[PDB]
RNA sequence: GUGGAAGUCUGUUAGAGUUGGUGUCCUACAAUACCCUCUCGUGAUCUAUGUGUAGGGGUGAAAGGCCCAUCGAGUCCGGCA
RNA sequence: GCGAAAGCCAAGGCCUGUCGGGAGCAACCAACGUUAGGGAAUUCGGCAAGUUAGUCCCGUACCUUCGGAAGAAGGGAUGCC
RNA sequence: GGUCUUAAGGUAGCGUAGUACCUUGCCGCAUCAGUAGCGGCUUGCAUGAAUGGAUUAACCAGAGCUUCACUGUCCCAACGUUGGGCCCGGUGAACUGUACAUUCCAGUGCGGAGUCUGGAGACACCCAGGGGGAAGCGAAGACCCUAUGGA
RNA sequence: CGAGUGGCUUGCUACCUCGAUGUCGGUUCCCUCCAUCCUGCCCGUGCAGAAGCGGGCAAGGGUGAGGUUGUUCGCCUAUUAAAGGAGGUCGUGAGCUGGGUUUAGACCGUCGUGAGACAGGUCGGCUGCUAUCUACUGGGUGUGUAGGUGUCUGACAAGAACGACCGUAUAGUACGAGAGGAACUACGGUUGGUGGCCACUGGUGUACCGGUUGUUCGAGAGAGCACGUGCCGGGUAGCCACGCCACACGGGGUAAGAGCUGAACGCAUCUAAGCUCGAAACCCACUUGGAAAAGAGACACCGCCGAGGUCCCGCGUACAAGACGCGGUCGAUAGACUCGGGGUGUGCGCGUCGAGGUAACGAGACGUUAAGCCCACGAGCACUAACAGACCAA
């Protein structure tokens, strides 16, 4: 699987999916993401992120 | 019961508010009990994803309003995890009332519901929009 | 009314105090079922991962698919049983009869005993054959040690000794089964004894903490409300009743809290190999890389990394053994972040 | 719009007070303290110095409060062993 | 900055709110920071803690001795160049 | 009862009251559940007119209650920060002490014993702890009664 | 109607304490009793089943959460296998709390001429002490057994280390007209308790990195202070629970009870002698401690002029002193350096762009730059430091 947010790929037997009120679904591969994404930030516009690079 | 196929972390309490997720009129629940569960001296009774709580509405339509009925938890904001190690958490808690044969007391459920309440609730499930 | 509450605590590990070695001694041993054999083993540990399996569980809904199953390495070289000590039966219980040695030991196993330079082997196992002819022979173990400077990340050099029992067919059959172990050089492995998917019982020191509370060491609840803002905050409300006017041993108090010997009951062995495959990236953080031989201990092992564990087969198991369950992925990823 | 009234408001301005924490202290730093919190803060206001009222008497927006750590009758010595 | 406010800094003063050395420095205590999910279930009681907050614009109920209630409530804005 | 004591015999109001014994009065609101709170009823054990009654805007570190918000008050605790705590040099008290004293279980005794009696346990010394017991320490009991006591 | 047991209530008594044995309720923590609420095994039934009712053994475990009230009690709600009662100075204030009872202030009702009273109500109204002895939890130093190292034994000691529920198959079956509706057994899960562990999720993380407000160092750069981080964002190790792992069965003897053989009493009889079964209870099993078990243990090897140990040095798998464990050049024990693995999130400077502005100036954007900065972890590596050396010992 990849990462619905950095675009990393996710490690088998880690991560968390996070379920929308609309019933979409985002699996991040980490707290950090989760939470910059809690932030209102986009991961294009983070350098670090795959997704961005 | 039947095992939920995950291991839960309940994340509701006696005299949590949590959200009905369906048409029957109800708005807000209070969770007052949790069916089969006895606790400890002092813990606060808890409820999670997957069971059967005994509940009373807080808001909604006068008829269904002050009305003492029974529940299950579709959703919470707490993760649980599911057999490959992954965690899953929803945006909110939700209920769905439901009736002595446990047969969801709406015609329509609102919202997503966690894929291992269908491994209990059968006629709950058929009758989910989305099941994640 | 004062509603009713489970005490705080087992009574059953006490008293909790430190414990006397730090290498684990079992008090009990497997029944003398199968052929002959040596009843346990040791290593190291090393660290936590995680690995995929496939439901191996005849019984699950689940069977066949796959799962993610954590699982703490442990370092297992080998060992050698340098020695086959007897036991005779009398009024008093077990009592050691004597020793059969041999002269073949590790570099430095005389960083621990005073290796012996002379001893008579025949005579002890006449001894011992003697015995066994007046039926008199108590059960048979093989003193045995470890080889720490076959473990990198593991300090020592000063090997680890301890007794181990040999239960086997018959009396006659094992100990000829013992000596012939002894005699070579006592070399041996983890696969001589255990198969992947059999359950053995993990003997260990904890990790120790030193002095601690009664609310960390015996889970007593701490001040709540008010109460917590008085002057107290984590010590329980009183050491007892007016009568009797003395304070039991059983009411919860600050003490040694860690270094205890456990034996932890059913850990099922994932997966018993060799090399670096279990390692993780960065090394298993203040442990180091793994690269031997090793076992894979599904769930928790007591103890902190880098100390000696011991294997036993399981003496009270629930479930029968499912052999080596297929193992499809071994985290890798680092242990860091 | 001007004007700028008030036992008026906000306010750790200075100053005055002392509600809760039943916190800290309780052979104290202290025979009434420390901290946070809180009340008043142009008025029946707060305050220095000077001055008047003396013991069954003063003084008292009154609690039997206060009159030098002494008050339902100060303190000292005497009656008094 | 509204400010004799905070915070920071001059001038001036001080290192004398006058015993020190050592242990990642354990239990326990005093002051305190942060705690997922729940949110007063705690308790005699929301005690303690927390929330809110400055300024401008919009807007403001019952009641009323017409003074008031009222900063009611509620909504929005707020930097730098 | 359809007058009598002793002059009159409770009016407007307010009322289960900070006054109501019976009492958690009855009904309602509110909550899953409310000896609470508020409203109505009210025969008021034993309300009531300057011994002032009713009512009331504003004010209040005054008493009771409900809601939104908030949160380690709680579920149920964790980690961390500073000062102690612990070890070392220096300084250096007090409380308390009939004697003896390593005690525990029972018994007995002026009926609540480390010291009696019977048993059981018990090698000596020291460090740290939280305070079960010494009816622990502190104060010739404020309560009660007594005194041909005091104010 | 009669005979009792208990010592929880109430009353009675006035033995003990008035040079004081701190109150009620609550809390927290520990042990116990059985007259048993649930759970195990049973008997009877007005026992078809299912659900009950009553009774026997039995104290292993459990007996919870909330609304009014200071309340105990109790009333009420929803869960539950069940939400049992009682003792320990009505256990527990040198533990807490202080709502109530019961000080000084005050109000109301009643009573009183009045001061003032109330077995009436109400608002406010303080919680002292540095542990000598003893007790227990944990930690050391000595002596005894009578040189050292390593490994054991096991008298005895502790445990609840496990208790309970739901679901599936059995089975819509036995039973029953039907309605309705079991079991043995085998499985999956939950809950409460227990011990341990941190790969995973989560918390912390005043290590660290970044953003940013005020001010000071002239600006820049880089910094200090704003409580022991100014605030905000992220967060590694470690420590943790909200996370994860593990916690039987089966034997042996019994109770209540079901029976066998069997006599006194030719019969009969489960009992008198004998025997077969049979409880979550008892014993074992399993886990923990345990040579100071005075019968003070056993074995193997080393050593008595030398085995081994202490001090020392570098450190922790240990740790409040002490103890413990490891390494010491025949070396990777710690540091430096370099890699690996990680945290932040793109450095200074310079170049280009930039709303504009004559210009000065210019917030900010892009590039150089997964940059710069940082690490409590791992590896490589004897470069630095584990040197020198002292002592005890039959
Ligand atoms: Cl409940
Ligand atoms: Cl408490
Ligand atoms: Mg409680
Ligand atoms: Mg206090
Ligand atoms: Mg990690
Ligand atoms: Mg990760
Ligand atoms: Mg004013
Ligand atoms: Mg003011
Ligand atoms: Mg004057
Ligand atoms: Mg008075
Ligand atoms: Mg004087
Ligand atoms: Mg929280
Ligand atoms: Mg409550
Ligand atoms: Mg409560
Ligand atoms: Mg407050
Ligand atoms: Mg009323
Ligand atoms: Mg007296
Ligand atoms: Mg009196
Ligand atoms: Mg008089
Ligand atoms: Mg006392
Ligand atoms: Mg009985
Ligand atoms: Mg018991
Ligand atoms: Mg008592
Ligand atoms: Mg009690
Ligand atoms: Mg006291
Ligand atoms: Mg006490
Ligand atoms: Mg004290
Ligand atoms: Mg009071
Ligand atoms: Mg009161
Ligand atoms: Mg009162
Ligand atoms: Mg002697
Ligand atoms: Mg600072
Ligand atoms: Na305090
Ligand atoms: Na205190
Ligand atoms: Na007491
Ligand atoms: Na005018
Ligand atoms: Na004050
Ligand atoms: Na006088
Ligand atoms: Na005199
Ligand atoms: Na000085
Ligand atoms: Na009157
Ligand atoms: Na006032
Ligand atoms: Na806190
Ligand atoms: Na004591
Ligand atoms: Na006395
Ligand atoms: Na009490
Ligand atoms: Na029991
Ligand atoms: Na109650
Ligand atoms: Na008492
Ligand atoms: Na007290
Ligand atoms: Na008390
Ligand atoms: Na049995
Ligand atoms: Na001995």
């Amino acid at each position: 699987r990849e990462c619905d947010y950095c675009g990393t790929d996710i490690e088998p037997g880690t991560g968390t999916m996070f379920v929308h009120k609309d019933g979409a679904t985002t699996h991040f591969c980490s707290s950090k993401c989760e939470n910059n994404a809690d932030l209102g930030r986009e991961a294009r516009n983070l350098e670090w992120t795959d997704t961005a690079r | 019961m039947e095992a939920l196929g995950a291991d839960v972390t309940q994340g509701l309490e006696k005299g949590s508010l949590i959200t009905c997720a369906d048409n029957t009129g109800a708005r807000e629940l209070k969770v007052i009990s949790v069916h089969g569960y006895s606790g400890t001296k002092n813990r606060h009774p808890k409820a999670g994803l997957g069971d059967k709580i005994t509940v009373s509405v807080t808001k909604g339509t006068p008829e269904m309003r002050r009305q003492v009925l029974e529940a299950v938890v579709v959703r919470q904001r707490k993760p649980i995890r599911r057999p490959d190690g992954t965690r899953v958490k929803f945006e909110d808690n939700a209920a769905v009332i439901v009736d002595e044969n446990e047969d969801p007391r709406g015609t329509e459920l609102k919202g997503p519901i966690a894929r291992e309440v269908a491994q209990r609730f059968g006629s709950v499930a058929s009758a989910a929009t989305m099941i994640v | 009314p004062q509603p009713s509450r489970p005490r705080k605590g087992s009574l059953g590990f006490g008293p909790r105090k430190r414990s006397t070695s730090e290498t684990p001694r079992f008090n009990s041993w497997p029944s003398d079922d199968g052929q002959p054999g040596v009843q346990g083993f040791a290593g190291y540990k090393a660290g936590m991962t995680h690995v995929v399996l496939v439901n191996d569980e005849p019984n699950s809904p689940r069977e066949g698919m796959e799962e993610t199953v954590p699982v703490t390495v442990i370092e297992t070289p080998p060992m050698r049983a340098v020695a086959l000590r007897a036991y005779e039966d009398t009024p008093y219980g077990q009592r050691p009869l004597t020793e059969v040695w041999t002269d073949e030991f590790h570099s430095e196993l005389d960083r621990t005993l005073d290796v012996p330079e002379d001893h008579d082997p025949d005579a002890a196992e006449e001894q011992i054959r003697d015995a066994h002819e007046a039926g008199d022979l108590g059960d048979l173990r093989l003193i045995t040690h470890t080889v720490p400077d076959a473990v990198p990340s593991v300090p020592k050099k000063k090997p680890d000794v301890m007794e181990t029992r040999v239960g086997g067919g018959s009396v006659s059959d094992r100990l000829d089964h013992a000596l012939d172990i002894v005699e070579d050089g006592g070399e041996h492995a983890m696969n001589d004894i255990f198969r992947a998917g059999e359950y053995a019982d993990v003997a260990g020191v904890t990790k120790g903490k030193g002095t601690q509370g009664p609310v960390k060491r015996w889970g007593v609840q701490k001040r709540k409300g008010k109460h917590a803002r008085q002057g107290w905050r984590r010590r329980i409300g009183n050491l007892g009743p007016w009568n009797p006017s003395r304070v039991r041993s059983t009411v919860p108090q600050q003490g040694q809290t860690g270094y205890h010997q456990r034996t932890e009951l059913n850990k099922r062995l994932i997966d018993i190999g060799e090399g670096d495959e279990p390692t993780v990236d960065g090394g298993f953080v203040n442990y180091g890389e793994v690269d031997g031989p090793y076992t894979l201990v599904k769930g928790s092992v007591p103890g902190p990394d880098k100390r000696l564990v011991r294997f036993r087969p399981a003496v009270r198991p629930n479930d029968q053994p499912r052999l080596d369950p297929e193992v499809r992925y071994v985290s890798n990823e680092s242990n860091q972040g």
